């Protein structure tokens, strides 16, 4: 849910953000301190086709495409100069010296990805 | 012939007897190894609520409200205290075992 | 499951009883045998048809568990609330739909004929006839008065 | 195994029209029967 | 004949009479009437046609009939340096694809600039979509009262790119056409649920199976019709849910067809007593078609061994079983018929569209 | 992983399109269905109670607090349930999306808060 | 410093650790869920 | 952070009357002010939202992002 609302200028790590959080039908003297986190599904206590038994919940895929508990999860890249030796650039092709197989090493703009960018498994 | 939580418990497909009493009639006598509540609190107390030699059923753990009824405050203590007796047993298994 | 937006394990809900699992959020590891040796002694030791019977208690491990009992009960049970349990021939049939085995005979009945809710039943056990005598579930002496 | 999944299945489908579900109403004692539930705590209180 | 028996068309329209409601819109819209485009819901009468018809023609207008939404192009969210922190790409674009238009042409591409230089939150309304391309709308083919992601001071919002996708609401819900709104069998008695004894039933007299309802009442709510062309635009849809059945019910009839050239979609078995087994598997095919087709053809052969079908969760394909005691050249010959009914059933279910709701 | 206020956790494994969503005749579908086995032993009355004040608090449209030890009196609750136009129970007749068939026995659907825990499947 | 026989010891060891157990390759873990359209012998 | 652009559950689209809708209530609990004792079933419908649970649940319960921050 709203973890923090200056989440934008934060760097954070495996923090979810989700967009829609609802007062619950049924509050509590809990909700007048915290903000609540989850929406006020529609939930049938029924059995249909079984899919779930044993703590399992089948969800309305409509309500998952509305952005139902659909957020934005942050994850971040880090490192530090060693020393001087250490730079941040695109590597030198024709140096290139132990370098990575794969590793596309393209769309890396004055040595960084720009932001906006897609970056896969193998990108670097 | 319709009710659904019956259905369960009769057919053994979830719960026990116990279970449906609980939730419609009332929880009891509340028990941590085979005793009730003994007065932990202080000498003669086992809680807060109720005074020193109480001589009552309800201060050593008798729950005469149903789930569905409510629990007042020390009958939830007490339950409380049961089901947190059974959490740490359930906890001790993995290790133990 | 070539659907790319499913990453989770799948398994029947019956075949928990091996592992001791249930869905609250449990993780089981895979791992598929790529040589030949393991290929086949995976295929002719380790299948879950061995351990099907407990060796702990030499009962059976696997069954019905919680929609399927009650769905079961449902099913054979003689009373319905609105009257006696009977489906009509296209109902009959679409209980096995699902089955995946080869569907009975319901040339037999016509589209008005009210199938019993055991008749289906035993309909699938033609298969595998079996002799069973016991007291249900169903019947407690607790509830009984 | 074959027979647990197509009993399994029977169920299922069975239970795809004839519909399961437990309600809060399910749980719920008629007046008179809370009056004899009450009753009987009453019984076991009076012999404490 | 008459099988559409009576329709009607209720929008769902905005009561001014309440004070608090039109005060707030002239305050911030500066609305005093309906808007564009009304939610209208249909109720729809249907007498002599089967349940699985009933139920498929209301799928599909539900999910399964293609529909429009406005979509954001790869790149249309400008980064820019000074755009809202909180108004992500995801967020807006999930705001912004659910919005209900009502297009006649897919060549109209929005863009949004909104720029905050004031000191509040400004908010960003639908009519803050500006257009740019094609043919300039006479009508609207949106409300402008959306609450598009709001802005914090100082802080830009610019989408270049929204573009109007095409596809069905079954993969993506934002194509979502039809919301429920009825569905009930008239010629099946009810009990007085509200009793205590009746209270845990459905409240049909006849249990679900056993029962065959012939006559049903289905009412879909449409969210978003023009509202001078309400009548014109519902009856666009029905024709269009009749014009979808028809079409993949004749593309199955395809592959009936080609039967004598063996194709992976259909196989046939002999099966030792006489019997030919009859397999259609058609990948990305819902119940809609398949519970047709089982009705239709139980319907037409009493006395049928067996017709089944499953659409499986994963697999994503319906299987039709049949299993008949019929040569595998009569058997087919049944099923094409079987086929033609569907397709003059939903034949005649348009041309009672057409003559209905005029 | 999917849970509710009652601690009833639940892994979310299937994906019904809204045309497969089981429906009543009011038009209302469930967003998740939680098997009814998942209470009698884990007897989490709770969840239910709020399902069913919740259904009453929907039509009304107000907000009510359900904190612990408040006082609960689940006949009014359902009296009140049957006085906004539902049923004693909040059972509804109830359609299968697939084959558009009626339930035998009504089914106990109504609002109830669910939050989604932490646990993403790719994360882990 | 641990020295050569701090190795063998306890679950961390050299023992428990690397010979009663071991790290393979060509292995997956992932949260499991129930599926009712699969055999018993069957995971999804 | 809004209120979503169409009801969760089944996709009626609140979203249209969700920017009147929270002008309105805000006048409606001013004029009042337990603190949600007020009954908005008549305010709610006034703006042509039907009699489904889903909707009202969605429209009267999500939390305004602008609200909190
Ligand atoms: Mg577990
Ligand atoms: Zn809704």
């Amino acid at each position: 849910g709203w973890y923090c609302f200056s989440w934008p200028y934060r760097v954070d790590m495996n923090r979810f953000f989700q967009f829609y959080n609802e007062m619950p039908l049924v509050k509590t003297i809990a909700h007048n301190y915290v903000i609540p986190n989850g929406l006020n599904t529609i939930v049938a206590y029924m059995i249909y086709g079984g899919y779930n038994q044993e703590d399992s919940v089948i969800v309305s895929q409509s309500f998952i495409d509305r952005g139902g508990f659909a957020g934005t999860f942050y994850r971040e890249e880090k490192v530090e100069l060693e020393s001087d030796i250490e730079s941040f650039g695109k590597p030198d092709p024709l140096i290139t010296k132990n370098l990575k197989p794969g590793a596309n090493y393209e769309k890396l703009v004055d040595g960084f990805v720009p932001v906006g960018t897609v970056v896969k498994k193998g990108d670097i | 012939e319709t009710n659904g939580l019956f259905q369960m418990v009769a057919t053994g497909a979830k719960g026990s007897n116990p279970n449906m009493i609980h939730i419609m009639a009332g929880i009891g006598q509340i028990e941590i190894n085979t005793q009730r509540i003994q007065p932990q609190f202080s000498f003669g107390r086992t809680l807060v609520y109720y005074p020193r030699f109480a001589l009552e059923a309800q201060a050593y753990g008798f729950i005469c409200n149903s789930y569905i009824a409510g629990l007042t405050s020390p009958e939830f203590i007490f339950g409380e205290m049961n089901g947190r007796f059974d959490l740490i047993n359930k906890a001790l298994s993995t290790s133990s075992t | 499951l070539e659907n790319p937006k499913i990453s989770t394990f799948q398994m029947n809900v019956s075949a928990c009883a091996w592992y001791n699992a249930d869905f609250d959020g449990d993780q089981m590891n895979l791992w598929v045998p790529w040589s030949v040796m393991s290929r086949v002694e995976a295929e002719l030791l380790c299948s879950v048809r061995n351990w099907f019977i407990s060796t702990k208690s030499s009962g059976p491990v696997n069954g019905q568990v919680q929609d399927s009992t009650v769905g079961s009960f449902l099913l054979t049970r003689t009373n319905t609330p609105m009257g006696k349990n009977v489906m009509n021939k296209l109902h009959a049939m679409g209980l096995f739909q699902t089955t995946q085995t080869d569907p009975p005979c319901f040339a037999n009945y016509s589209p008005t004929d009210l199938l019993d809710g055991k008749s289906v039943v035993s309909m699938l056990l033609r298969q595998t006839p079996i002799n069973y005598q016991r007291a249900p579930t169903w019947y407690s002496e607790v509830y009984a008065p | 195994l074959k027979m647990i999944f197509a009993t399994q299945q029977l169920a299922l489908n069975y239970v795809r029209n004839a519909g399961f579900t437990v309600s809060t109403a399910d749980m719920l004692l008629t007046p008179e029967a809370h009056q004899e539930v009450q009753e009987i705590i009453n019984e076991l209180l009076l012999e404490s | 004949e008459k099988i559409f028996q009576n329709v009607e068309i209720k929008p769902f329209l905005i009561d001014f009479s309440n004070l608090f409601i039109k005060n707030a819109a002239k305050k911030l819209f500066q609305l005093e009437e309906q808007l564009p485009l009304v939610p209208v819901n249909v109720v729809m009468d249907f007498k002599g046609i089967s349940r699985a018809a009933v139920h498929g023609l209301s799928r599909v207008l539900q999910d399964e009939i293609p529909n429009y939404m406005l979509d954001i192009k790869p790149g249309g969210y400008k980064i820019e340096d000074s755009t809202d922190l909180f108004m992500t790409e995801q967020f807006i674009r999930n705001r912004i694809n659910f919005i209900p238009i009502y297009a006649k042409n897919e060549t109209l591409v929005f863009a949004l600039r909104s720029l905050n230089n004031s000191c509040e939150v400004k908010t960003i309304y639908s009519r803050d979509l500006i257009q740019v391309a094609g043919p300039k709308l006479k009508y609207p083919i949106f409300n402008p009262t959306f609450e598009i992601g709001f802005l914090q001071p100082g802080k830009s919002l610019i989408i270049e790119d929204i573009y109007i996708k095409k596809g069905i609401g079954r993969k993506h819900a934002a194509f979502n056409l039809a919301v429920k709104t009825h569905f009930s069998h008239l010629d099946i008695e009810q009990y007085p649920t509200d009793k205590k004894e009746y209270m845990a039933l459905s409240g049909y007299k006849q249990s679900s199976m056993t029962s065959d309802p012939r006559h049903h009442r289905l009412g879909l709510c449409f969210p978003a019709v023009p509202l001078p062309h309400i009548n014109q635009a519902v009856r666009t849809y029905l024709k269009n849910a009749c014009r979808i059945i028809i079409g993949r019910i004749q593309s199955i009839q395809k592959i009936y067809e080609n039967f004598e050239e063996p194709q992976p979609e259909l196989v046939l078995f002999s099966m030792d007593e006489e019997k030919t087994k009859a397999i259609i598997t058609i990948k990305d095919e819902t119940h809609t078609i398949g519970n047709l087709l089982k009705t239709y053809i139980y319907e037409m052969i009493p006395d049928i061994s067996f017709v089944g079908y499953q659409c499986v969760p994963h697999k994503q394909e319906m299987v039709l079983t049949i299993i008949h005691k019929a040569s595998q050249e009569d058997l087919i010959t049944l099923l094409e018929k079987s086929i033609q009914n569907i397709i003059q059933t939903f034949q005649i279910l348009e041309k009672n569209v057409d003559e209905l709701i005029a | 992983k999917m849970s509710s206020r009652s601690g009833n956790k639940g892994i979310a494994a299937l994906a019904l399109p809204t045309s497969d969503m089981p429906f009543t005749e009011d038009g209302l579908q469930p967003d998740l269905i939680v098997n009814p086995h998942s209470h009698p032993s884990r007897m989490t009355n709770g969840q239910m109670i709020e399902t069913t004040v919740g259904l009453a608090n929907a039509l009304q449209g107000v907000v009510t607090d359900g904190t612990a030890f408040l006082p609960i009196n689940v006949q009014l609750l359902s009296e009140r349930l049957a006085q906004e136009g539902l049923r004693f129970n909040g059972c509804q007749k109830m359609f299968n999306g697939q084959t558009g068939e009626y339930f035998d026995a009504a089914i106990f659907i109504g609002p109830t808060y669910h939050q989604r825990l932490q646990k993403f499947v790719l994360d882990d | 410093a641990p020295s050569i026989m701090r190795r063998l010891p306890r679950k961390e060891g050299r023992i428990r650790k690397s010979l009663l157990g071991s790290q393979v390759w060509s292995i997956s873990r992932s949260t499991i869920c129930g599926n009712s359209d699969l055999h018993l012998d069957e995971v999804g | 952070m809004l209120i979503p652009v169409v009801c969760f559950t089944c996709g009626f689209p609140i979203g249209t009357y969700a920017a009147i809708f929270d002008k309105a209530r805000t006048e409606y609990i001013k004029t009042k002010m337990a603190s949600l004792q007020i009954e908005l079933k008549d305010l709610i419908t006034a703006l042509g939202i039907p009699m489904r649970v889903c909707c009202r649940t969605h429209l009267i319960t999500t939390l305004d992002y602008r609200k909190y921050y």
